[PDB]
């Protein structure tokens, strides 16, 4: 529990790691690798409303967790490049378990009101989609 | 014997860590080593300089010449159309070259050294393999940290094809021997690749020991009632 | 036109499994026809064949010829005295080719696939790995349990030179792309390596799935009504 | 007495099953198979000759056998022996260690605990 390795928020799970040695018998130490899920029990498939039932199955693979592409930079002898850090995040499709704290999330509904009818935006989350 | 034309293309290290493409225009099969003129059909910047006549088939004559001209109208698909006129034949002759496409991006790996190696305490190995690219260039270095490692600690291969999945594809590797005692202290080592399909035109791959196979997991799953936020 | 130093020892793919060695060595140096003279100070029973010519650089040609003598001497240290002799100048630089001495052996690593293609259902790939052994003579196979693969399924790279310190040593690599059905059933495969400096000529190492398998696991399940999460 | 290979246990044909005996000074010695209540005939395995075991000291001997037996029955979990004789043995007794075939743990915490994070 010391070295965070991924700490993802559209599946919601948490990897850390760490090493902790013995000094008597120099070939052989102890590696350790900690992982949370954090299952949601009411959130819907799709994130609309009439989507489909209790999403029941969670999957998660170790390969798409610790994905990383944001770029970065790289000195080869007297240059920075910009290099690519991951083979598989062709653009989202990705399908997110849980919302996310810092992102708003809407819908639109149709309603009428006496004559023709409108086309009604409501929110979701309703703490992060404050207009400022 | 015979005078043949040859044609080849800029190398794939000063197109990507500088600008400057260089070309070439080579024909082989000649004994009279003073008549010899180019022509290239688009030439601004016109001062081709011819190279040596140098060495052959037991000292005959083999002249070539270089195009200066950097990177720009190569990378949108220009052609450049060298031709010779040379008094030991009857005929000039013509190739050309032209940025290939039909092209696919590699996939890069690191492998963690092997499980025997590391109980000897003496140096372990690292490999980096670069698969399914359709040209037949491509680079490949290491750093250590953020330090780039000098060229004469690792060895690599050449790039040739794999059997076929219907279309043609190749492949290279590379292997780094690094102290077993800083890979168990904790640094770390960098795999970087270029080639010519990758959008930004390299890719990194970083690995170090905590990012390898552990021998301890705990697996902790939170059944959570209350929301689905995820603070 | 001027001799040069050129060498051609035995076949090692025909001297580990069958017995049809044949010794042809060389030494060119082309400006006149047929003058021919030899050196086989052992020729106990061997009748050397010659054949016509082949192409070389623009009219010259080159000569070389067949003993079959495999009942060991080669392998015990005989010279085999190659030297050759014309209406020319008689100063030579000579070959004399035997079993060569101060050999190291090969250590061989077979590495497990990368954990990114096993989520993707396609091909999956091995990589073998040899190091260390002193002449440059080695041969790769593969094997799927007990049967040997045709060898136009998997790529083998050359083999070549490491940097070192002092001692002088040699590496090569070869990768095979297998299905993941057949890797997720539970079939295993192999790599095999000839070298001549290893006393019973072969080595292998084998790899399936639960090898490099942990061997602890922690799981626990937190249900509601008890929920702690930190930040 | 040994448990049979991993390999064996992939297709499912025959298991085989290995009985060793080491280390006497007469050379003499009988082996004898048998699987759950009855003993077998001596036409139903092979059994090799005692050579002298190379070891320190002094001079002692071995011999082994083996038998192949079907594979459902053995996921079934029949039951085995093998019944070596000699001269110098009170009994001459067998030894019957075989099973048909992990390390697991499982608790409940009711856990009361003042804080901590998960
Ligand atoms: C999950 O549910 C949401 C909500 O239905 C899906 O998003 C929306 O899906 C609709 C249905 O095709 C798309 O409709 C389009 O709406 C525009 C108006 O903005 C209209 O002019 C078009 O003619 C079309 O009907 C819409 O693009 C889409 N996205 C929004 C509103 O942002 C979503 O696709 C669902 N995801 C999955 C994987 O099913
Ligand atoms: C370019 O090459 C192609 C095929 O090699 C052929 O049309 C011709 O040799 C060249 N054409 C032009 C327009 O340069
Ligand atoms: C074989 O020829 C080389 C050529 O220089 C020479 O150095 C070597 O001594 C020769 N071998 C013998 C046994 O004379």
């Amino acid at each position: 529990e010391r070295i965070v390795l991924v700490d993802n928020k559209c599946k919601c799970a948490r990897i850390t790691s760490r090493i902790i040695r013995s000094s008597e018998d120099p070939n052989e130490d102890i590696v350790e690798r900690n992982i949370r899920i954090i299952v949601p029990l009411n959130n819907r498939e799709n994130i609309s409303d009439p989507t489909s039932p209790l999403r029941t199955r969670f999957v998660y693979h170790l390969s798409d967790l610790c994905k990383k592409c944001d770029p970065t930079e790289v000195e080869l002898d007297n240059q920075i490049v910009t290099a690519t850090q991951s083979n598989i995040c062709d653009e989202a499709t990705e399908t997110c378990y849980t919302y996310d704290r810092n992102k708003c999330y809407t819908a639109v509904v149709p309603l009428v009101y006496g004559g023709e009818t409108k086309m009604v935006e409501t929110a979701l989350t309703p703490d992060a989609c404050y207009p400022d | 014997c015979h005078p043949r034309l040859s044609l080849h293309r800029p190398a794939l290290e000063d197109l990507l860590l500088g600008s400057e493409a260089n070309l070439t225009c080579t024909l082989t099969g000649l004994r009279d080593a003073s008549g010899a003129t180019f022509t290239w059909t688009p030439s601004s910047g016109k001062s081709a300089v011819q190279g040596p006549p140098e060495r052959d088939l037991c000292g005959c004559y083999s002249v070539s010449s270089v195009l200066p001209g950097c990177a720009q109208p190569w990378n949108h698909g220009e052609t450049f159309t060298c031709t010779a006129a040379h008094p030991e034949l009857k005929t000039p002759l013509t190739a050309n070259i032209t940025k290939s496409g039909n092209t696919f991006r590699p996939e890069v790996h690191l492998l963690p050294p092997p499980s025997e190696e590391l109980a000897l305490n003496e140096l372990v190995t690292l490999t980096c393999l670069a698969r399914g690219f359709s040209p037949k260039d491509v680079l490949v270095r290491w750093l250590q940290g953020s330090q780039e490692l000098p060229r004469e600690k690792y060895l690599t291969w050449a790039s040739r094809q794999e059997p076929s999945q219907g279309t043609t594809t190749y492949a290279v590797t590379s292997i780094l021997r690094v102290a077993a005692e800083d890979w168990k202290k904790g640094e770390t080592f960098s795999c970087m690749v270029g080639h010519e399909a990758l959008p930004l035109a390299f890719t990194q791959k970083t690995i170090d020991r905590l990012a390898g196979k552990p021998t301890h997991i705990n697996v902790s799953v939170v059944m959570a009632e209350a929301d689905g936020t995820c603070y």
